[PDB]
Order: structure tokens, then sequence, then C-alpha cells
RNA sequence: GAAAUUGUUGAAAGGGAAGGGCAUUUGAUCAGACAUGGUGUUUUGUAU
RNA sequence: GGAAUACUGCCAGCUGGGACUGAGGACUGCGACGUAAGUCAAGGAUGCUGGCAUAAUGGUUAUAUGCCGCCCGUCUUGAAA
RNA sequence: AGAACUGGCGAUGCGGGAUGAACCGAACGUAGAGUUAAGGUGCCGGAAUACACGCUCAUCAGACACCACAAAAGGUGUUAG
RNA sequence: GCCCUGAAAAUGGAUGGCGCUCAAGCGUGUUACCUAUACUCUACCGUCAGGGUUGAUAUGAUGCCCUGACGAGUAGGCAGGCGUGGAGGUCAGUGACGAAGCCUAGACCGUAAGGUCGGGUCGAACGGCCUCUAGUGCAGAUCUUGGUGGUAGUAGCAAAUA
RNA sequence: UUGGCGGAAAGGCCUUGGGUGCUUGCUGGCGAAUUGCAAUGUCAUUUUGCGUGGGGAUAAAUCAUUUGUAUACGACUUAGA
């Protein structure tokens, strides 16, 4: 329905969210994925760390520089399950992948933005109560992605901005809804509301 | 001889055909399409316009107009396909409208030779038309907004779901 | 107004196919909106319209239309097969397609 | 011009060329059938190259007939040609690859005048 | 699939329009398959059938 | 004066071969049907 | 005590939308509706209208894209080996 | 390694079992439309991130016949008897 | 019952992959949906079978036509065709105003073997049909003879004092 | 045009003043046809070239020579108005 839609991974499962991005991928959409060091995968963390552990000791044995590659970074963990999900071998795959972006934290192009979740890849949706699970920041720190501490200060910065934003928006808001309900019981705004508005 | 010759030709008296059994009953119209009804135009030169509909006319078509007053529309045929019936509806008692038939509007199919390299209505179709709108504006004054209703055109906006909305 | 759409949007998705082999001269068509085949049921024979551009000027324009037409449902949720007086070209798998109003029923 | 017929169907316009004639130059385009032992061609597993067979059978009311709707007959002189005098509705002719110049223009025109249709009126004209 | 419970595209074994191509034989092959088709009698369909024979089915008497 | 093989010119494509099948887009290129008898002579070469 | 409704089944009950097909080529048959003339949806499509009349449809060819496609011949129970 | 009855492969493509001679389904003229078999419907991938009742949390979970393995013995893990 | 311990192998790795945890897992139930060269209906091709039709005009009674069913295949059998050298006959066939041959991501016919045409090149003979006849059809045989590649401007052209 | 703010990939967000256009908030007048019963019926943005007329600025690198902190060859590192 849009040109471009913007989600913000936290708190969406990873392999749910990849499937339904990989979909609207292939049919055409435009996504662009924020905040991917929030996301999450279901189990617990050390399960996770130790799955990553199995990823990383698979390497090409006369040469590791064309071996499977470990990518660190949350945003590369996330597109790593979403490539799985693509055939990004063929023509129509590399296409469909080039229509996707994904970062950590939300930079400037997109923190003006609206973003948008996925409600079949909501965590508190999704998992049972009392199910553990892992953040996908604190797994990439683990296993060497370096930059979660400047991301954490540059999403500072950005919730500092947006929140002196929305104190605006919400004192504009409030004067809007004043006039139009003291501009409301009049003979036009009597019409609409029989008309349904 | 390079080829030699057929032992046998075949004949070239065309057969006559078999004689068939379609009789032409007449198109019965969706329940939807009553005289006076405002239709939606979905393709042509008009696309998108609402007009109002006079007259089902004997090649299966639908005679309507604009009016032409009201958003430039004339006395015209439509396919019934090509149209969505509304609910609106205008009284059209009080309307000359049987002079109108498939013959009134004859192209005089235009020859090889007269080739447009680069580039005119009849007065009694002026006439006609000014004839009908004049009774046509008369019903549509009483009710209220359906003069600009008519002169607007429609779209389909956002969110917009055909087979939900009611017309 | 600043619209002046009377089609439906829709995105062509792919050949009908089974796993391992595709038929071209079946296209499925995701249109925007509906949901369901009972939805769906409403487009069935509209006409179908794919819509590009070429570089090269055939006829007094270069813009050039295949056309094609909703046949039946697909699936359980909206999707339609269609077909095509050519078939789609198969790069066109997530491209637009213009689904209109006529024939109309209404 | 022509007699009236059904529209011209074929099951299969594609040429059926021999397999690995486009592999080796050696091989030649002229189907052949493939006898081996193993040959996936032979044995018709998917995504291989079709073979010739009946079911390719061109309609019998227009085998034979060329887009224009006649019957290709052969002719070398003018005794040729006027054996099509009273069938022109059928057969069209084609003059001999090996027909001077100046034979050629008197059988167009006696094809001319006797309104039987030539398929290849241009072969070594002047101009 | 057919499940075939007989040969498909078997012949009839039976010998029609025989082997000769004697113009005579041809003739009178002609002449009783017209018999045959159109009297109803026994002796001409014995009589057809007869004169498709080979020479070895043919004895002298 | 064939082919293998080669030069030049032109066109096209090429992220660890190339070639093939079904289908269509695009570029290039190409055959076929376009008269017909006809009321008719608005006609010249007065019967075309 | 009196119903209703579900479920299952039947109708030679009515009716709307969509798709693919139009083989055959004088008549002959079985029927239907009518007192009759005749008509018909009854042994296979007709009617009405438009645009173009040309590379536009189409064919060929090179390329692109989707999916598929292992090297032939041979011996062999078994061959891409 | 060797027998019995039947069905197959060899001599056989096609849909399914990722992959495979033999399994499952189904046997093959050239096409169109419809419906299915076996197998499936998160995404790769056509098809419900369907509906319903439970069970399971694994610092080697488990995930579909042929088939690409796991046992004896144990556990106030949890569940029902 | 499920889970866990029992549970150790050598390149890095496989519920097919991603990934999935009130599942996208396990047991069970109900529907909807996807699609095989299978089933149903129709067209067209061929095969087999059962029939109709010597009447005049005009031909082909091995002709034309009606009806039904059927179509996998190595080894192998049979049948109908396609092409080549030469022979009898015929078309009073083609041809220096250009035969034969050769080249041609130009056209047409045939399911196919193949056939036909246009254009270029060329220079002296050749073809259709009915029959006869064979030293008659090649991808393979570490085939025979001849010609030619990649390798590759590569190995190398360094003993005997200069 | 005034003042700010924004460096994560800021290349955007907000604001002052005047000018100018439109206004469907409300009521009028004129026009539209013939694209003939549909045909995307052409309204987007990407790159480049060639012309006008209006500003702006007036270099290096390589070969060859040279060095030996380098070196199989290339490459490297030095020098030369
Ligand atoms: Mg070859
Ligand atoms: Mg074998
Ligand atoms: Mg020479
Ligand atoms: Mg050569
Ligand atoms: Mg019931
Ligand atoms: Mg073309
Ligand atoms: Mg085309
Ligand atoms: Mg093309
Ligand atoms: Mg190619
Ligand atoms: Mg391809
Ligand atoms: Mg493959
Ligand atoms: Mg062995
Ligand atoms: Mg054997
Ligand atoms: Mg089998
Ligand atoms: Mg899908
Ligand atoms: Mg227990
Ligand atoms: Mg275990
Ligand atoms: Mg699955
Ligand atoms: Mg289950
Ligand atoms: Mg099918
Ligand atoms: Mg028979
Ligand atoms: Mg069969
Ligand atoms: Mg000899
Ligand atoms: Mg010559
Ligand atoms: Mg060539
Ligand atoms: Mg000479
Ligand atoms: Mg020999
Ligand atoms: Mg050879
Ligand atoms: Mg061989
Ligand atoms: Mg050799
Ligand atoms: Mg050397
Ligand atoms: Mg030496």
């Amino acid at each position: 329905v849009e040109p471009v839609v913007v989600i913000d991974g936290k708190g969406h499962l990873v392999g749910r969210l990849a499937s339904v991005v990989a979909k609207q991928l292939l049919n055409g959409q435009k996504i662009v994925v924020v905040r991917a060091e929030e996301l999450n995968i279901s189990g617990e963390f050390f399960r996770n760390k130790l799955k990553y552990h199995d990823f990383l000791r698979k390497a090409t044995a006369f040469n590791k520089t064309r071996g499977p590659f470990h990518f660190r970074a949350p945003s590369r963990i996330f597109y790593k399950a979403l490539r799985g999900m693509v055939s990004h071998k063929t023509a129509r795959g590399k296409a469909a992948l080039e229509r996707l972006k994904v970062f950590e934290g939300i930079p400037p192009p997109y923190d003006k933005k609206k973003r948008v979740v996925v409600p079949q890849a909501l965590r508190v949706l999704r998992l049972k109560p009392g199910r553990k699970y892992t953040t996908l920041g604190k797994l990439s720190t683990s296993v060497g992605w370096k930059y979660e501490d400047v991301v954490a200060k540059l999403e500072a910065k950005r919730k500092v901005s947006s929140a002196e934003y929305y104190a605006k928006k919400r004192a504009f808001t409030k004067k809007v809804a004043s006039a139009n309900a003291t501009a409301a019981e009049s003979d036009v705004a009597k019409q609409l509301a029989a008309l349904g508005y | 001889t390079a080829q030699q010759a057929p032992k046998w030709y075949p004949s070239e008296d065309v057969a006559a055909p078999k004689k068939t059994r379609k009789a032409v009953r007449p198109q019965k119209l969706r329940a939807s399409l009553v005289p006076g009804t405002v239709l939606i135009l979905l393709a042509g030169r008009f696309r998108g316009k609402r007009v109002v509909y006079l007259k089902h006319l004997e090649d299966n078509t639908l005679l309507v107009t604009g009016p032409f007053k009201v958003n430039g529309v004339p006395l015209r045929r439509v396919n019934a396909r090509y149209v969505i019936a509304t609910s609106t509806k205008v009284s059209v008692e009080g309307v000359n409208v049987e002079k109108f038939n498939v013959e009134y509007f004859a192209k005089e199919k235009l020859t090889k030779k007269e080739k447009k390299e680069a580039n005119e209505i009849k007065t009694e179709r002026v006439e006609d038309q000014k004839v009908v709108d004049k009774a046509l504006l008369a019903e549509i004054k009483k009710t209220p907004l359906l003069k600009q209703y008519l002169s607007a055109s429609f779209s389909l906006k956002n969110g917009d779901k055909p087979h939900l909305l009611k017309f | 107004a600043e619209s002046h759409r009377l089609y439906v949007k829709g995105k062509h998705l792919s050949y009908q196919r089974s796993k391992r082999v595709n038929n071209p001269n079946v296209s499925l068509i995701k249109i925007e909106g509906v949901a369901t085949p009972q939805d769906a049921q409403f487009y069935l024979g509209k006409r179908i319209a794919y819509v590009y551009r070429a570089s090269k000027e055939v006829r007094g324009s270069k813009i050039r239309v295949m056309w094609g037409k909703v046949t039946r449902t697909h699936g359980n949720s909206g999707v339609v097969r269609a077909t095509f007086r050519n078939n789609l070209p198969a790069k066109t798998f997530g491209a637009s397609v213009r689904i209109f109003l006529y024939p109309s029923n209404i | 011009a022509s007699l009236p017929h059904p529209k011209i169907v074929k099951k299969h316009t594609k040429k059926f060329k021999r397999h690995h004639s486009d592999r080796y130059h050696r091989v030649a385009e002229n189907w052949r059938k493939q006898k081996g032992i193993d040959s996936v061609v032979r044995r018709r597993f998917r995504g291989n190259i079709s073979q010739p067979k009946i079911g390719y059978g061109s309609n019998k009311k227009t085998k034979f007939l060329s887009p224009s709707g006649h019957k290709t007959f052969l002719v070398a002189n003018v005794k040729d040609l006027e054996t099509l005098t009273m069938h022109t509705k059928t057969y069209a002719a084609e003059i001999a690859h090996n027909i001077s110049a100046k034979n050629r223009v008197v059988i167009l025109a006696r094809a001319k005048a006797l309104g039987i249709k030539v398929t290849n009126p241009k072969g070594r004209l002047a101009l | 699939g057919i499940d075939h419970t007989s040969k498909q595209h078997k012949r009839s074994g039976h010998r029609t329009a025989p082997k000769s191509d004697n113009v005579y034989l041809k003739l009178l092959v002609k002449l009783y398959t017209f018999l045959a088709r159109r009297t109803d009698a026994p002796f001409n369909k014995v009589v057809l059938k007869a004169l498709f024979l080979s020479k070895i089915n043919r004895p002298p008497v």
C-alpha cells in the first residue's frame, strides 16, 4: 500500500519476521528494517550462543577466506536468516534482495518516518508467557560485534529528540481536538454524523 | 514435367452451410438498469463521468446523456457492460426519447483514400440535445447536490474496494 | 480531482506451478484489498492490462499493453488465476498490473 | 482468391533437430533417432528435446496447404502451367529453379492470362 | 491406463483383397464383392473368400 | 573451390564452463491476404 | 402437550456470476409449443458492432527472465561415473 | 549366499520420497478445459503463520513408511493412570 | 506418555535449506486449498475393427464416406515411406538468355527421412514419373587416408674456458 | 526572505515577513459533443548528447632517464627546468 514500508524490528522474532519480509520482497514491496539489535530469537541466550558457535566452526578447510562468512552484526544476522528464505542465486532473488535495507538503530533517513510492526512475528503475541528468549544485540556482542555502545548512545540521542517532537505533536493534537469539539453540535456535524462521519 | 500430375483434383464448388438453429431472442438487461438511473462510465473518452440513462436501444446499447449542460457528455450510446448502475435515480417521464434509435447515430463510413495526414456537428443533434437536457435539468434541480454530483467525476481512492463498495 | 484511477491495482506473483515445473500459460495475480475467495469471486471475468514502456515508438506511442482476464480464484487468500493473450514475460514477477471494472455486473 | 478452408493449425512448428547436432559439427541437424541404451532423449527424460511422432500430424483438410490456402505445383513450361487451368482456387504454380529468365517471362504472362497464382514471380527478374 | 484383456491393434488374420495382381481376378472380386454386399446369399460371400485364397489353399479339382 | 581451422569488419552476450527444453518480453528480419463477379456506366482509348 | 430447528436425503424446483470449446456443412431423425399456419434452445454458432489493413497479429532468429535439462556410444543386474 | 508365490526393475518416462533402477501414485499419440492420486500448504515453493483438544523446553530438543540406526538400565523433570 | 542421562572419530555441514518453541515439534480430529503424461468431456493425428457406396457426369472401388475402441517399450519381428550410383520406358522434360556443384541466424511443404523456392558464386550438363538393379545412407570401430586445431609464440635453442 | 535546529548515511525539519496565483466555504453565467459502443489511449523519472546565454577555474599522470631502503618480470621507493 506504501512505496517503502519501514519495520521496527524491536520485539520481533527473527525467523517469523524474515519469512514475512522475504515474501513481501518477492512480491515487490520495498522494505527497510530498523533497530535490528532489538530483534528476538526464541530460546535461551546460551542455546543461541551455542548455535552460533556451531555455525562459526564451519569454514572451508583449505582456505578460510572462501568459506561460509560469519557476519557478526545483528542486521547481517537478520540478513542471513532472510537470504536463506530467498532464492538468492537467481536474478529474481537478487532483485528481491536489493529491494531491502537492514539497519542497526534508526538512521537519519528513517528516524523521521513512520515505523510499523508485523503482529504475526511479534514476540509478545507469539511466544507463550514464560518462555525464555534472546536479544540479538547481546548475542552479536558476545560473538564479536563491536558497535553495541555507540548504537545505544545514538539511540538515546534520537529518543530525546523524538520525545521533544512528540510533546509538540500532542499539544497541537489537543488544540485540534478542542477546535473540532467546539465546532461539533452544528448542522454540518449532525449531517455528517447521520451519514456516518 | 517437373512435377508429374495429381490423379484426382478436388472440386472447386463451395458447399452451402447447414441450416443453423440460433434464433435471436432479445437481450435481458440486468435489474439495476432502469431508465432514469445515474451511471458511472467505466471506459471511453468520458470514463469516470456520471450520466443519466434514458432508453434501451435496439442493438443492445444504452442511450445516455450527461446532460451536456452539466458535465459535457452529449446524447450518446454506451455498452451496458461498461457502466456501473448506481442507486441514484431521477424521473425521466417527460422526455421525447423515441426519436433516437440505431440509425440516428450513423457514422458515414470513411473511404480508404481519405487518409488524414494531419487532420462539423449536426444542428439537428445540438437542438435535440438542448430539448432533452432542458427537460432533464428541470428534474435534476429538485434534489440538492445532484447537479454537482453529476458534474464531478468518479475515481477510486486509496483503500476503496469495489467488491465492498455500494453504488 | 488529483486521482483518476478507474482500475484496481494488482501484482503479478508467479506462473501456475507444481514444486519444480511451471505452466506459463496461467499467471497468478494478487489483487489488493481481496483476502478471501468469496471476495475474489467479484473480479472473475474482469479485464487485466499489464502496461509497460519501450524505447522504440511503434504506432504513435512508447507505451505497450498485454491484455488478459481473471478466470478463477486460487487458494484460500484471494489470489486469482489470470490468462493473457500472450503469456506474461516472467521478469514481471512482482510487477504491478491493472484490473478494470469492466465487464460490469453492478 | 483461394478456396475457403479452416484455420491452419501447425501442431509443432519448431524443427526437430538431431541430438548433439549443436554439440558437434560432424553431427548434422537432419533428424535421426537415438538408439543408445542410456540415451536420455530416447528414454524421454524431462527437459530434453522432443521427438517426431504421429500425433504431430497435420489436419488432413489443411495438410499441404500454403498460408494463402493453395497447394504448390512445380511447373517447367506453359504446358505444365495449363494443367492448373480449372484448379486456380486450389493450386498455385511455382516455376522450377532451373527455368531461364526468358522462359519465366512467358510462363508469367500465360499465368496472368489464365488467372493462376504464381508463388515466385520475382525469380531471375531484371530491373 | 487400461487393463487390456486382449491384444491391441491386432489384424483380423484373414486375407481380404487377394495378393495376386491379376487384373481379371480383380475384376472378378469386384463383381463378387458387389454381389456379396447386396444379395444376402451365403454363396457369394463363400466364393469371394475363396477368390482371395492362395495357391496351396486352392488345390485342383 | 566444401569443412575443420584463421584474419578483418559488423551485431550481440558474458560474477567458477558452454550448449539445450517450454513460455513470453525486447531488438533485428520476413512471407501471406488485400484486386474480388457486382447494381453500375458519375466514363475516357467508346466498346474499353 | 403442541410446535420449531438441526442433521441426512429427494425434486423430470427457480435463478445470478466465471472459464474453455464452436467439431460438422443442402434436406432427411427424434421431439417440444400451437386448432392450424408455422415456430423452436429439437442429429455440433450465429447475430450485431468497432479498430487496423500494416510488420499491427504472426513466423524466424539473437538475447533476457522463470522453472527444468549430467556425455554420447558400449558391455552390464546396475553408467554422469 | 540359496529356494517358494506374487508384483516389479531390466525394457519406463511422468507426479511424490531433496537426491536415488526397484518404494508410493500412476504407466506415456498431439492439444484445451475440469477434477484428482501419492505427497503437501511459514519462506525458499503452487497451496490455511487454518480450526480444535492436549503433551514437550533439550548447556547433543524434535520433525514422517522403504531410509540412511540406537539398547539394557535410570530420573520428586513434567503428565495421566 | 513426552523430555533428559546412558550417547566416543577423525576436511566444515546438513529434519533438503533457512529457520521454528501455546511450533513451522509430538499424538489426534475436522474442513478448505495446491497439482501428474492418471480420470471426465472436446478437437486433431495414426492404428485396428465393423459397416455404407458401381448409378448417371469426371476422374482415383487399393476411391469416397459412416461408427466404435485403442496408442509405453530394449533385444527382436513386420509394414509403409525418404535419399544415392547405374539400367529399360516416357514427359517431342530443364539448360550457355546459365546445367551440375557450393554458400545463405531469407521463404514454403512434410510427424519425419526429406522436398521445394529466392539470392550469391559458377561454368556444361541434369531432372519428374512408371519400372529394373546394387560396391546404396556413418559419430563412434586405440577405424583408413588426407587435412587442421588447442596446447603455444609455450618447452626450449645452457657440454667442448672467449 | 529572516532566524534557527539536525553529522548515524546530517542533504532534512521548523520558523519571520512581504509578493503573487488558486480556493469547491456559499450563489451565478458560458464552454465541452465526432476518440463515433471499449482499446494504457500516452500526463512518470533515469541517463546521455548537441545548441544557445550567463557565471567560474587555468592541471597532472605515464613512458623514457635516475635511485637501491625495492625487485624474477611487472610492481615499489627516490631524483631530475
Ligand atoms: Mg553439428
Ligand atoms: Mg538401460
Ligand atoms: Mg581455383
Ligand atoms: Mg569455414
Ligand atoms: Mg438440507
Ligand atoms: Mg516480428
Ligand atoms: Mg508477436
Ligand atoms: Mg521475437
Ligand atoms: Mg541461445
Ligand atoms: Mg534459459
Ligand atoms: Mg537442475
Ligand atoms: Mg559388474
Ligand atoms: Mg541386458
Ligand atoms: Mg515403472
Ligand atoms: Mg506461496
Ligand atoms: Mg515419568
Ligand atoms: Mg535421545
Ligand atoms: Mg514443511
Ligand atoms: Mg498435527
Ligand atoms: Mg492439466
Ligand atoms: Mg474398413
Ligand atoms: Mg491411452
Ligand atoms: Mg556402382
Ligand atoms: Mg546454377
Ligand atoms: Mg551457416
Ligand atoms: Mg568448359
Ligand atoms: Mg559399402
Ligand atoms: Mg567421419
Ligand atoms: Mg554408432
Ligand atoms: Mg581416431
Ligand atoms: Mg622459452
Ligand atoms: Mg638445455
